[PDB]
């Protein structure tokens, strides 16, 4: 009968790990750089588009810049149609949690919810994995500024800086050499655009082929402001510091 | 019987490709060229009739397809999968959008709602991916006009101008010589059937080609008077006689 | 829940020596009109059973396709049907309680009182009762609805216990049976003159008495 | 749904994917746990492969499931929330219709049916994760250590480590772990843990998580400061 | 290789499953025609009883859908009546929801759609049939639309479906070239039928008995098959001239 | 070879090699006799022992009243047979007061083996039975095979060894058809049917199992000390 | 692969085969019964020394008059074990009485092949199953993954099953007291342990009418120890 | 190759093999035929006698469905019963619904897209049997003979098992020798000479022959065992004419 086909997807190999995983990250590893640095006075998150074209309309497009809620982002790095599919379900559950507690969902609280549905796809139901590696930047009045990764094993865990996608190794290199505790948003979004420039595996690094987000308590008195950066902006703050 | 398949036909390979994704990009590529061009005051979309005999009514045969007032699509590739992809559009479009707003979606949401079902068909039980990439064009009052291709995968991005499918490669270097920021519709049709007769062998008129734009209200193609907000569709198929009268001018 | 619409009266029966008699009339009312005048309300089955049904003519005529039914059935991969592995009587009945009795449980009852009447494979009369509830009982003489009021009276008083059946002779039976058929066109206001009536014998089998009329009535003394 | 028989016999009489979930546990990082006579002690080790990493906000290695019963792992990560967060609930579900808390051996046999069931249901694989639990049953001053694994066997013990080089560790614990006189003191069990892992660990910095459970729901983690103190004073003794 | 046994891609984006259905319509060895007339549209079909204790009267693969629309079939007959039926239940679900006479390009398109999920769906396999249906539509006038193992549909002038199609297809094409018109331009249907006959006889070279060829055709509110003897007379009008 | 993976596949020679395999488990089973007279009918089975410490596996079900089995390789799926024949002899007892007739006992145990070897996911069923009964056309013995196939016979036998005492019933079925209105006799033709396929052992007290239904007889079950007398 | 209910050309299921198979690598468990009661004992071995050995349980009570002894994969025998309460204790809710011990085994072993593609796979544990009603007295029964259940007047399972069994064949006869089983179990679980046998690796239990079922204490067994020593040197 | 390993495959040249086989399965099977004549139609079919130990003429194969339908089979008997017990459910919904008793053609396809259903999946497996089945009704006599593939047409005279070739030509003949029609008395006698012909295929064992009939004027359009002096009258003519 049908058993003939059935590739298998959520059986362990024979030294313990899960095959499938173990190839979607894989996958993983080819998508564009994405960034996440934690600072005292917010976050920035960085991205590179993959080998875009001139005829492509950018100030209408979005392939790795999410805004799950007003105090929640996530940079994504794989198979985009699987990311927005697990997006739609993040956003559906802190919503889920407003009604319920009339309080915006911390944000561990949204990472552990989207890994555990990542998690089942790996246990049963003999389905393919969701191709997605995710950074989610946060604010919550519990943990204050907080950046977490989720790969489709369902495993996450927390970071003062990360990179996801392709060359992760030098990346995380780069960042390991330069972040320090007291670092300010605006030395952090020197350092991101520093890292993907040296990493990237394009000729030069240019506005069209980055996306851009801060998430600042620079929002006028104790609030949140989230900004996902504009074209224009992306080649202001190029030019400022000193890339083109 | 009972559907007995519940588990994934498309999966990770040990180098990390979807085996039945690439192959469905392939058959994509084996298809006909189609194309789309966005200009300021409009958008216009172009494919080939492919007759696959003489003897066959290829008006019978819609390669362009009207989803909503203000949007079309065209597609290469597979067209038994297209044209049931058209049908749960055309129903997605009222069921998760007009029934609950009273309006028709903007192109960016309604391609939202077709890449999903072409994702879910990547994943789900028992399945094998859409074997088509489509070009979606369309108007709406806050985003204006847009264009959109959408592959089997799921993944969607915008475009100025592009083509898929049997010549694009050749066809996308055409377009980036002749696209730029200040094309008015009629220059964006040229700059179309320019593009177009690259990728065609045969015959070249307004029988052989299929073209249809999205521009200003047509109030004439609305079916009723009375309503000042109601203005009329904005998708227009161009008829035989509109294509060869630009064919002159060509 | 339902209420009965178009609707049969009366239907009699009695054992005798040899076997059984049963008769109903064959009207169909409709509440007070007296609407349908040619409805068979004995329906038998194969040559040793006869099924006389009261209540919703509806219901009756499901009744009727269910043992048409199991006649197809039994001889399904049956050999024997026709012989030793033929329906009996008492085969019909205990089906038809079955279903009267999950009926009335599901609060959707058919809306009849039936008597099954026949003479089983060792020369054993047959005569037993079921209604909308299920309830079932056997008795010499049996008898629905205003047969059991005026009839049974009648019908007692030839059959009284169980030691007169032997003593009660065929003529004897079918007579006590025909002047009750009177009595109740008499003072049934629901019946009517035109009626049917079955015999059920061990030696000579199933006979089948269509278009029979009540006579020899007396209204002269009118006064 | 998806049916398909994952979990089968071969030959030999062998479930390989319970075996192969079992070497998901081998990979793990360590987790061992001691019984003094008025405590018990949970031990786990962090790689040092990840720096960076923000230890306030990433999931520590031990949970509790209740005020007085606590839960260490070695093996998949994301496979443990699921068995820690069922055994949560089953903890309020257990005071909600006992009223009273679960027994650590209740727990335990809760947790280890999960993991037995997942052996022998369709449609789905083993859960690659063995479990120490820990802890004091109500009213109750007699220490608590149970261990769980995939197959779904779960027994007591008087010291147990599991996951990565806990061959060696195991080794150290059943060369100094004397039953007649268990670590009669906190500062005795802390101690005996800390120097079993300092076996396998490498640098015994940020490398090393202590817990601490004491009778009546006292449950306290060190700090990075206090572990240090340990990992001083016993090389300090070894220099000899 | 299990991409070749259920329908899923092959690395060169083929569907194997759905090809070797197309393979399965030539097994009965039976060619078809269809043309349209001014208010007809005829199909034939040629009947062969290889076994002489059959009923050649059951013997068939044209098939009476609703009034208005018929439906020759090019395949094995298991297949065939499997989609005779579902044709027919569609039909007639069609005219009790919407109130009107399920037009034939309609019924196309959702037999079409059946057949696509059949090469999308891995439990379910592809019908091996080809589907030729004709009628008078009361809006588009006469109508062929004819439906594949692929899912793929459209309109025709005229059509030819069998191991012998391209030679029926060529003197087709052929005849059309030269009147330069969309139809037989013709008042009556025996006169159409009488066409479709000589132009098989002509593309395939061979004679025909009354016993050798299947006719159905489609007039305005009604679908139709002929006798063996209607057929016979229309014989005799074409060796007459 | 390649087409004996489940049921679901005819090999190229039109076999169904799951259910010919389903058949091998009864030939590996105990052997059990069946005869009847017009009056009576008799099943006579051998019952194996595990060792010497263990009992004697019961081969003998009772279904009804009237009827009865006798069992020959899987003990389980028997008694999920035997099970679907006691509520099928009860349905029909409680809906058409009927006791049920041992042919049509017969073509339900067809049909619910049929489903297992035409479906993907199931497994033939692998035992076979002897079912005799006492209905309204006489006396009455039948065969089942897991394949579906059930036989109504004078005489059969069933399991390993089963072809000495179906040749000796062979020969004596002129005799042991008129035995008639003697239950001893008829057994005792069983016991030596049954003889004829023993080899090394002997029939015992606790090894021997015999049951008979007649004209006036429920179906009873002997064992122990009652088949001594037989011995 | 292969269907999990599949046959093999010899007429035995595959899956069942196999969990055989695992039953033969388990710890020992043997029973022997008495008229005067019935005794089931166990080798509980430890897999190390820091193992607490009190909490190994395969010696288990279904209910006062049944007790069961298991060998194999024992976390498979938790359902069977729960199972077998359920049956026992609902019997006797509604029939107020006690379930016959064979009912009760027939009971576990319609369980047993209600696997496929239910259970996605056999048990791959066996259980000695021991007890006592007014009709059969004191009775033994082993059950098996395959749904198949034999009677026994003695019986061991587990990895030194073949050794013990040809060592019951020799002691057991109709008039054994319980003392007499009692010893004549710890000499044939010490016989084929890997390890020495005393209080701590090994595990008696009985059933009698009177006392219902008993896991014997670790000071009541070693006694019974020290007793058989003294009687193997007695000659 | 593979391709005949599952059912619903089509292999490359457009073939199920699966179907082929189940083909292979009916052909290993006893002769079974049947007659049509002039008001009706004859079923008659070999019942091979395995040992003395048969009970004679107990073992009936023949089935009626409804009351004027009658059904043969041959290949695996067990799936022939499976495929009655379903076209028995179906004349069951006809009945009900429609009143009149199911019409012959309208049964034929009942079962033929049952069967054609059994090659849509390889879920399920194909019948092994080919079944000979007909009746009368309110247009006459109709005999069907339905394939493994589902493949059903009607017929003058319809054969199948081990000797269907033999079986076919004798049918052959009696076509060709009446033109005008066959009598439902004599379609019984030539019925069994026929099942005794095609009995040199399976000439090792003896057999016990079984016929049945649906007659308009003899049997009033039921379907009837042929029984006792009939069916000896039958047995003779047979037995004088291979010899």
């Amino acid at each position: 009968g049908s058993r003939r086909y059935d590739s298998r997807t959520t059986i362990f190999s024979p030294e313990g790990r899960l095959y499938q995983v173990e190839y979607a990250l894989e996958s993983i590893s080819h998508a564009g750089t994405a960034i996440g640095i934690m600072a005292s006075d917010g976050i920035v998150l960085a991205a590179e588009r993959k080998v875009t074209s001139t005829l492509l309309e950018q100030d209408t497009s979005t392939e790795k810049l999410y805004k799950l809620n007003d105090k929640i982002a996530v940079a994504v790095a794989g198979l985009t149609a699987d990311a927005e599919i697990l997006i739609n379900t993040a956003r559906i559950h802190a919503q889920n949690y407003l009604k319920t507690y009339n309080e915006d969902i911390p944000v561990e609280i949204l990472v552990r919810r989207l890994s555990d549905i990542k998690q089942g796809y790996t246990q049963h139901g003999g389905l393919r994995p969701f191709g997605v590696s995710f950074i989610y930047a946060g604010y919550d009045d519990r943990y204050g500024y907080q950046l977490y990764t989720s790969n489709p094993s369902g495993n996450y865990t927390g970071w003062k800086a990360i990179s996801v996608g392709a060359n992760t190794s030098a990346a995380q290199t780069l960042l390991q050499m330069d972040y320090k505790d007291d670092m300010k948003v605006d030395d952090a979004i020197e350092l991101a655009l520093k890292t993907l420039s040296k990493t990237t595996d394009s000729s030069a690094l240019t506005y069209d082929r980055l996306e851009f987000a801060t998430i600042r308590k620079g929002a006028n008195d104790g609030e949140v402001y989230q900004k996902i950066f504009k074209p224009q902006e992306i080649k202001d703050i190029l030019v400022k510091t000193g890339i083109t | 019987m009972t559907d007995r398949y519940s588990f994934s036909l498309t999966t990770f390979s040990p180098s990390g490709k979807l085996g039945q994704i690439d192959y469905a990009l392939t058959a994509v590529k084996q298809g006909v060229t189609s194309l789309g061009i966005k200009a300021t005051n409009g958008v216009v979309i172009a494919t080939e009739k492919k007759s696959s005999s003489p003897l066959a009514m290829s008006e019978t045969l819609s390669k362009v397809s009207l989803l909503t007032p203000d949007i079309g699509a065209v597609y290469s590739g597979m067209g038994p999968d297209y044209r049931v992809l058209v049908d749960k559009s055309r129903k997605v479009a009222h069921t998760s959008y007009k029934r609950i707003y009273g309006e028709y979606p903007p192109t960016k949401l309604l391609v939202s709602e077709v890449a999903k079902i072409m994702q879910e068909a990547t994943q789900s039980g028992g399945v094998r991916p859409f074997g088509v990439s489509l070009l979606i064009a369309g108007h709406d009052e806050f985003n204006g006009f847009s264009l959109y291709q959408v592959d089997p995968s799921g993944s969607y991005f915008p475009w100025k101008a592009t083509a898929i499918g049997k010549g694009s490669v050749a066809a996308k270097t055409f377009l980036e010589k002749r696209w730029n920021d200040e094309l008015e519709l009629e220059d964006a049709i040229h700059i179309a059937l320019l593009t177009l007769k690259e990728s065609v062998e045969g015959e070249f008129n307004g029988d052989t080609i299929e073209l249809a734009i999205i521009g200003d209200e047509n109030p004439d193609l609305l079916g009723y008077t009375g309503i000042p907000t109601d203005k009329g569709p904005r998708f227009r198929k161009l008829t035989s006689q509109e294509i060869n009268d630009r064919l002159e001018a060509l | 829940t339902q209420q009965p619409i178009v609707t049969g009266t009366s239907v009699i029966s009695m054992k005798y020596d040899n076997g059984v008699i049963i008769a109903a009339d064959n009207l169909g009312s409709y509440g007070s009109l007296l609407r349908f005048n040619g409805v068979e309300r004995l329906i038998p089955v194969g040559d040793n059973t006869v099924v006389g049904i009261s209540g919703d003519i509806s219901d009756m005529q499901h009744i009727e396709r269910l043992l048409k039914d199991l006649v197809t059935e039994n001889a399904y991969d049956n050999p024997l049907a026709d012989a030793e592995e033929a329906l009996e009587p008492s085969y019909i009945f205990e089906y038809l309680a079955t279903v009267m009795y999950q009926r009335r449980s599901k609060m959707n009852p058919l809306w009849n009182a039936i008597i099954v009447a026949g003479v089983q494979s060792n020369g054993d009369q047959f005569l037993r009762y079921v209604n909308l509830l299920g309830v079932t009982y056997s008795s010499p003489t049996l008898a629905t609805g205003f047969g059991a009021h005026m009839a049974n009276p009648l019908l007692r008083k030839v059959v009284d216990r169980e030691s007169d059946i032997p003593k009660t002779t065929v003529q004897v039976a079918e007579e006590a049976i025909v002047n009750a058929m009177r009595v109740l066109y008499y003072r049934d206001a629901r019946s009517s003159r035109n009626f049917s009536l079955a015999i059920i014998d061990k030696n000579t089998g199933l006979t089948f008495k269509k278009n029979l009329q009540v006579e020899n009535m007396k209204w002269d003394f009118a006064k | 749904g998806y049916d398909r028989a994952l979990s089968i016999f071969s030959p030999d009489g062998h479930i390989f994917q319970v075996e192969y979930a079992l070497e998901a546990v081998k990979r793990g990082t360590c987790a061992v746990g001691v019984k003094g006579k008025n405590c018990v002690v949970l031990g786990c080790e962090r790689r040092s492969t990840l720096k960076l990493q923000d230890t306030r906000i990433t999931p520590s290695k031990v949970s509790k499931i209740d005020s007085h019963v606590v839960l260490s792992f070695s093996g998949l990560n994301a496979d443990s929330r699921i068995l820690i967060e069922k055994a949560r609930v089953e903890a309020q579900s257990h005071r909600l219709t006992l009223e009273d808390p679960v027994t650590v051996e209740y727990l335990t046999r809760y947790v280890a049916g999960v993991q037995q069931r997942y052996t022998q249901s369709g449609g789905v694989r083993p859960f690659g994760v063995s479990t120490l639990i820990a802890g004091f049953d109500p009213r109750d001053d007699e220490p608590k250590l149970y261990q769980t694994e995939p197959s779904g066997i779960y027994s007591s013990w008087s010291a147990q480590t599991i996951g990565r080089n806990s061959k060696t560790v195991r080794e150290f614990l059943e060369k100094n772990y004397d039953r007649k006189e268990p670590p009669a003191t906190v500062e005795e069990c802390v101690k005996l843990t800390v120097r079993s892992l300092l076996e396998v660990v490498q640098t015994g910095a940020k490398n090393i998580e202590i817990t601490v459970v004491k009778p009546d729901s006292d449950i306290v983690a060190l700090s990075s400061e206090e572990i240090n103190q340990y990992v001083t004073q016993i090389e300090q003794e070894k220099q000899e | 290789g299990y991409d070749r046994h259920i329908t899923i891609f092959s690395p060169e984006g083929r569907l194997y499953q759905v090809e070797y259905a197309f393979k399965a319509t030539n097994q009965t060895n039976i060619n078809s025609l269809a043309v349209r007339g001014k208010d007809c549209t005829v199909v034939i079909s040629q009947k062969k009883v290889p076994d002489k204790l059959l009923d050649p009267t059951t013997v068939s693969y044209i098939f009476c859908i609703s009034r208005t629309i018929g439906m020759v079939v090019n395949g094995p007959i298991p297949d065939a009546r499997n989609a005779a039926l579902r044709a027919k239940a569609e039909a007639a679900e069609f005219r009790y929801k919407y109130g009107y006479d399920m037009p034939c390009d309609v019924l196309a398109k959702r037999m079409a759609n059946l057949s696509q999920i059949y090469t999308q769906r891995a439990y379910m396999r592809p019908l091996g049939v080809i589907l030729t249906f004709v009628s008078v539509d009361e809006e588009l006038g006469p109508s062929i639309y004819k439906t594949d193992p692929a899912g793929y549909y459209v309109g025709y002038k005229a059509t030819a479906t069998g191991p012998k199609q391209q030679e029926i297809t060529t003197n087709l094409e052929n005849h059309f070239k030269k009147s330069k018109i969309d139809h037989i331009n013709e008042e009556s249907w025996e006169k159409v039928v009488e066409f479709a006959i000589t132009h098989m006889i002509d593309a395939l070279g061979t004679e025909f008995s009354k016993n050798d060829l299947e006719v159905g055709v489609a007039t305005k509110d009604k679908f139709f098959t002929l006798s063996a003897e209607n057929i016979e007379e229309r014989l005799v009008a074409i060796a007459e001239q | 070879n390649n087409y004996d993976g489940d049921t679901v596949t005819f090999s190229p020679t039109g076999r169904l090699f799951q259910v010919e395999y389903a058949l091998e488990a009864i030939k590996q089973g105990s052997v059990t006799v069946g005869l009847r007279s017009n009056t009576h009918a008799v099943l006579v089975a051998l019952k194996r022992n595990a060792d010497e410490l263990s009992s004697y596996q019961k081969k003998i079900i009772k279904c009804d009243e009237h009827m009865g089995l006798s069992l020959a390789g899987l003990a389980p799926d028997a008694r999920v047979l035997s099970n679907y024949l006691r509520q099928q002899c009860n349905y029909s007892s409680l809906v058409f007061n009927r006791k049920l007739a041992v042919e049509r006992a017969g073509h339900l145990l067809c049909d619910k083996a049929q489903k297992n070897t035409q479906s993907y996911g199931g497994r033939p069923y692998g035992v076979g039975l002897l079912i005799i009964g006492y209905d309204k056309s006489g006396a009455h013995l039948l065969e089942f095979q897991p394949s579906g196939n059930v036989t109504e016979l004078y005489g059969t036998a069933i399991g390993a060894r089963s072809q000495g005492a179906k040749t000796y019933l062979e020969r004596t079925l002129d005799t042991f058809i008129k035995i008639d209105g003697n239950p001893d006799e008829l057994i005792k033709a069983g016991v030596e049917a049954i003889s004829q396929s023993l080899r090394d052992e002997s029939l015992t007290v606790d090894n021997l199992s015999i049951a008979i239904v007649g004209k006036d007889t429920p179906f009873t079950i002997y064992d122990g000390e009652a088949v001594a007398k037989y011995i | 692969d292969r269907g999990v209910s599949t046959f093999s050309p010899e007429g035995r299921l595959f899956q069942v085969e196999y969990s055989l198979e695992a039953i033969k690598l388990g710890s020992t468990a043997i029973g022997i019964a008495t008229k005067e009661g019935v005794v089931l004992g166990v080798e509980k071995r430890a897999t190390s020394p820091l193992l607490e050995s009190d909490s190994i349980e395969k010696i288990v009570e279904i209910d006062r008059h049944i007790g069961c002894a298991m060998s194999g994969l024992t976390a498979d025998a938790r359902s069977m074990i729960e199972h077998a309460r359920t049956a026992a204790v609902t019997h006797n809710l509604y029939y107020d009485e006690d379930i016959n011990v064979e009912s009760l085994t027939q009971s576990v072993c319609d369980l047993a092949l209600r696997f496929g593609e239910l259970m996605s796979r056999p048990f791959g544990v066996a259980l000695l199953i021991a007890g006592h009603d007014a009709d059969d007295g004191y009775q033994l029964f082993h059950a098996e993954p395959s749904g198949t259940f034999y009677r026994y007047n003695a019986k061991a399972i587990g990895s030194g099953s073949e050794g013990a069994q040809a060592e019951l064949l020799n002691e057991w006869h109709s008039s054994l007291t319980l003392k007499e089983a009692e010893l004549l179990v710890l000499k044939i679980l010490k016989q084929v342990m890997e390890e020495k046998l005393d209080e701590n690796n090994a595990q008696l239990s009985c059933i009698t009418k009177q006392d219902g079922f008993k896991i014997y204490d670790n000071e009541k067994t070693a006694e019974l120890i020290k007793e058989l020593k003294e009687k193997e040197a007695a000659e | 190759t593979g391709y005949d390993l599952s059912n619903s495959v089509f292999s490359p040249d457009g073939r199920n093999f699966q179907v082929e086989y189940a083909v292979k399965a009916v052909e290993n099977g006893t002769t079974s035929i049947g007659i049509k004549c002039n008001d009706g139609v004859v079923f008659a079919v070999e019942k091979l006698i395995t040992s003395k130990l048969l009970v004679p003429q107990k073992n009936v194969k023949i089935q009626v469905v409804d009351r004027h339908i009658g059904c043969v089979y041959s290949g695996l008997i067990p799936d022939g019963r499976h495929l009655v017990n379903r076209g028995r459910e179906e004349a069951a919904s006809f009945k009900k619904l429609y009143k009149t008793p199911i019409p012959i053609p309208a049964f034929a396809d009942r079962l033929g897209q049952y069967v054609q259903a059994h090659t849509l999946y390889n879920s399920v497996r194909p019948f092994g049997v080919s079944t000979i089945f007909g009746g009368v009704d309110k247009n006459g006599a109709h005999l069907y003979m339905l394939e493994p593939s589902g493949s059903y047409w009607g017929y003058k005279g319809a054969a199948t098992g081990k000797g269907r070739q033999s079986a076919k030509a004798e049918l052959e003949k009696l076509v060709d020798h009446h033109p005008e029609g066959l009598s439902a008395r004599e379609a019984v006698k030539q019925a069994a000479k026929i099942i005794y012909l095609a009995h040199e295929d399976n000439k090792e064992k003896d057999f016990e022959l079984e016929i049945s009939w649906c007659s308009l004027s003899e049997t009033n359009g039921l379907h009837k065992f042929v029984k006792g002096d009939l069916l000896q009258e039958a047995i003779d003519f047979a037995q004088k004419e291979i010899n």
